[PDB]
RNA sequence: GGCUGACUGGGCCCUUGAACGCAAGGGGCCCAGGCGGGAAACCGGGGCCUAGAGAACGCUCGUGCCCCCACCAGUGGGGGCC
RNA sequence: UCGUUGCGGGUCCGCUUACCCGCCGCAAGGCGGGGACAGCGGCAGGCGGGCUGUUCGGCUGGGGCGGCACA
RNA sequence: CUCGGCUUAGUUUUGCCGGGGGAACGCGCCGGCCACUGGCCGGCAAGGCUAAGCACGUCCCGAGUCCGAUAGCGCACUAGUA
RNA sequence: GCGGGGAAAGGAAACAUCUUAGUACCCGCAGGAAGGGAAGCCAACAGGGACCCCCUGAGUAGGGGCGACCGAAAGGGGGAUAGCCCAAACCAAAUCCUCGCGGGACAACCGUGGGGAGAUGUGGGGCUUGGGCCCGGGCAACCGCCGGCGGGCGGUAGCCGAA
């Protein structure tokens, strides 16, 4: 059981209590802070290095606030069938999580969105935490995960010629091995 | 199976809630050239999973906590872990010196004494003071291992 | 000639047992061991596997047999490996965008449902089919203007 | 004076709707079940006759040893035909 | 009304850190007041031509009023 | 799970967004057209990628029971010009 | 092509639910295609076996002033075919990026030194034919990185071509 399954417990019910009397004094911090803010270490450790983040050059982990509630439906001005008038309880297809994605994302021009999770809720904001990398860093562009954003290339003579060179060899051994016993 | 929510009621002026007692500077001094001596000579861990694994196999002798980790629930698991296994515990106040005496060019949030070759009897002594802590601050004793 | 798996059609309650065969994706496992490879082995020799398959069919091991004897005696050339050739993943932009993060894949409905039965797929293949007056949207009302003559032929 | 036929399950015909398509409603003649009046014949499916009359969807009630509900069985619930 | 909403004490009293309001300060932060109320989000009832969509039948000695010659 | 709303063939049963509530752990969890119970069957959500085979026409090549200067693109021409 | 916001006219022989239509249009974001894609699947006790697209299933099931109208999926036939990774268990810095120099097909990489990331975990391992852990045997081990040298073919001007 690594550190890690013990980190998730204070997102559980058996230190939920401890946990929202953490959150309480360091929402009052975050509140006055800007709306979207670089951080250093994310806020839930063992989640963020679920959804791929690490500790490589490249990588940033930015904490978004945002207002929570359904989004500004408008009242239309024109003639419309009543269907079509109301405003109390519409929202967005979009969640706030993929809002608060964009949102980080303009911040940081030509970084590539990897994930985000949420973190905290109080009466007024919802936060969450948003992985970007840099796909342009040479520390990303070789990772086994980060590779699938920021793109890959292998060259056909590479996986066709090693493939080919793997049929020549099972061949010449599935004779002298496999060939009696089929035969039999 | 101690609940947090008990282990964790009162907590210390000017400190993260995972901190239960305070720890004076000589003590805290004590328990960091201690760590350094094992690591020179005996065994030890560093780094916050290495040491929690140890807790829960029971090779811990000595498990010292920073009181400087940004996010505290990285590393406040590891004294209801420690109390739960009864393996006596010190906090240290800065990760950066923690992770010095472990050997690392990093800081550490946790490190573990797993054998103390020739700290032996000061591993033994430092446990009665932050024992005598302990006491002070309504808490049971956990006892040399 | 590389030899091709047949399988069993599922026999549904509709069929009321009348039941036929048809080309299965690939060789099944239980019916590789019985010819000594396992799923490298046998994609490397080029034969396709499908590993999901837990029935056994003499009729496909007996393919097998025979086609495996030619190989290994040198009188039939084997195919290309079954296997990935190329490996092509290009850059992503704008993947938050786009609504391709994990968010974005859930207020699609890719998570708890098939892409063919999320709402935007619906949207997506009802437009091409007036586009193009496809099938039955080649006629508006068409089952509204069967259902009527129906009544006044059959009456 | 004695009763409840203002009955249960069905069919055919006339009129509404001329010859000539076409609701609902109304009337007539009967078959079966079970009754009432009467010695019996016979009559009774409301008022001596010609007016007082209402589709689809939905709901509700009656009825059946009744049918169905998604792999199988059961419980609650739902749907179906008249 | 549900949440924001917390800490003590015996539904009520109090407290301040939440929150809100103003003053000073680039900001950092300080001062004052209110205060778990308010305000804010969701849900629910009321008033609601402020705004949106519509309907306002037919016959008919022309239309309308009348009448129903509309079953 | 519940409430509001948009959407869906999805109907006491589609998907999602918002407000409030809110698990378990492989001895567990999920699905099998209302819910639950038992059996049986199939699986392992809430992390990422993936060629081929499919849409299009600024552009290039070919074809035509197409039009033939009031036709055919608005423009066969110092036309998106005057 | 992908995500979000989002009508009305008209139709229903009026009209509000409804349809029109998730359309017109708007905002945002990619590629030469995009998106989807590898079973918490479908089935029914018999079996299929990722995905997309075509034919069909089918105007069937079902939705609906049960009106107008709307409307699948499984399954079958085809085009094509391909499977893998991150995290965790276990080990604990064995790791990666950059630059100087020497070497090295101008490459990868090797040696050496400085700097940066990294115990809040780099790296190894692992990916349903679950894995980790322990034990024994065997190589046809396996998995990745570079694209130098040689050759062939095609495209971007042309040349010859009977009477
Ligand atoms: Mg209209
Ligand atoms: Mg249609
Ligand atoms: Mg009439
Ligand atoms: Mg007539
Ligand atoms: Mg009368
Ligand atoms: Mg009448
Ligand atoms: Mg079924
Ligand atoms: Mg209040
Ligand atoms: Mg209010
Ligand atoms: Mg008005
Ligand atoms: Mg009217
Ligand atoms: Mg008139
Ligand atoms: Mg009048
Ligand atoms: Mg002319
Ligand atoms: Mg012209
Ligand atoms: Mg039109
Ligand atoms: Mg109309
Ligand atoms: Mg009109
Ligand atoms: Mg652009
Ligand atoms: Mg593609
Ligand atoms: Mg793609
Ligand atoms: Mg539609
Ligand atoms: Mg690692
Ligand atoms: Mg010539």
């Amino acid at each position: 059981p690594s550190a890690y399954q013990y980190m998730a417990m204070w997102y559980r019910k058996v230190g939920r209590e401890v946990h929202e009397r953490l959150m309480r004094s360091v929402l009052i911090k975050w509140r006055k802070e800007p709306a979207i803010v670089r951080v250093e270490r994310p806020f839930r450790l063992e989640r963020a290095r679920k959804l791929g983040y690490k500790p490589k050059q490249g990588v940033v982990v930015a904490r978004v606030r945002l207002i929570r509630g359904p989004f500004n439906r408008r009242r239309p001005d024109s003639g419309r069938r009543p269907k079509r008038m109301g405003v109390y309880g519409i929202t967005a297809w979009k969640s706030w999580r993929q809002v608060a994605e964009e949102r980080a994302a303009r911040k940081f021009p030509g970084l590539e969105v990897l994930n985000s999770y949420w973190v905290a809720d109080d009466g007024i904001y919802r936060y969450f935490e948003v992985i970007l990398i840099d796909c342009n860093q040479p520390t990303i562009q070789r990772d086994p995960l980060y590779s699938g954003i920021c793109g890959r290339e292998v060259p056909r003579r590479r996986l066709a010629r090693r493939l080919r060179e793997r049929q020549r060899k099972l061949i010449e051994h599935l004779k002298k091995t496999l060939l009696p016993k089929l035969k039999g | 199976t101690i609940d947090p929510k008990t282990f964790y009621a009162n907590p210390l002026p000017g400190k993260p809630f995972y901190v239960r007692f305070e720890v004076p500077s000589d003590v805290a001094e004590k328990a960091l050239e201690i760590l350094s001596i094992a690591r020179q000579t005996g065994k030890i861990k560093k780094g916050t999973n290495e040491t929690t694994k140890a807790v829960e196999r029971g090779l811990a002798k000595l498990v010292l906590i920073a009181e400087d980790v940004d996010p505290p629930e990285v590393v406040a698991h590891l004294p209801l872990l420690c109390e739960e296994k009864k393996v006596p515990y010190v906090y240290v106040p800065s990760k950066e010196k923690l992770g010095k005496a472990a050997g690392i060019n990093v800081a550490a949030a946790a490190a573990v004494v797993i054998e103390a070759g020739q700290a032996a009897g000061e591993l033994e002594a430092l446990v009665n003071k932050i024992n005598e802590i302990r006491a002070k601050h309504g808490l049971n004793a956990i006892p040399v291992r | 000639m590389i030899p091709k798996p047949v399988v069993q059609v599922p026999r549904s309650i509709k069929s009321g047992g009348v039941t036929k065969w048809k080309e299965g994706r690939g060789f099944s496992l239980g019916e590789l061991k019985e010819v000594g490879l396992n799923a490298e082995q046998a994609r490397l020799l080029g034969l396709p596997v499908d590993t999901r398959r837990d029935s056994v069919w003499p009729q496909n091991v007996e393919a097998l047999r025979k086609w495996l004897i030619e190989v290994l005696e040198g009188k039939a050339t084997p195919p290309e490996p079954t296997l990935p050739k190329v490996v092509k993943v290009k850059r992503k932009r704008g993947r938050a965008f786009r609504g391709l993060t994990s968010a974005g894949r859930r207020s699609r409905g890719l998570i708890s449902t098939r892409f063919r039965e999320t709402h935007n797929y619906k949207f997506k293949k009802k437009a091409k089919e007036r586009r193009l007056k496809k099938r039955h949207e080649a006629t508006k009302g068409l089952g509204n203007v069967l259902r009527i003559s129906r009544i006044i032929n059959e009456s």
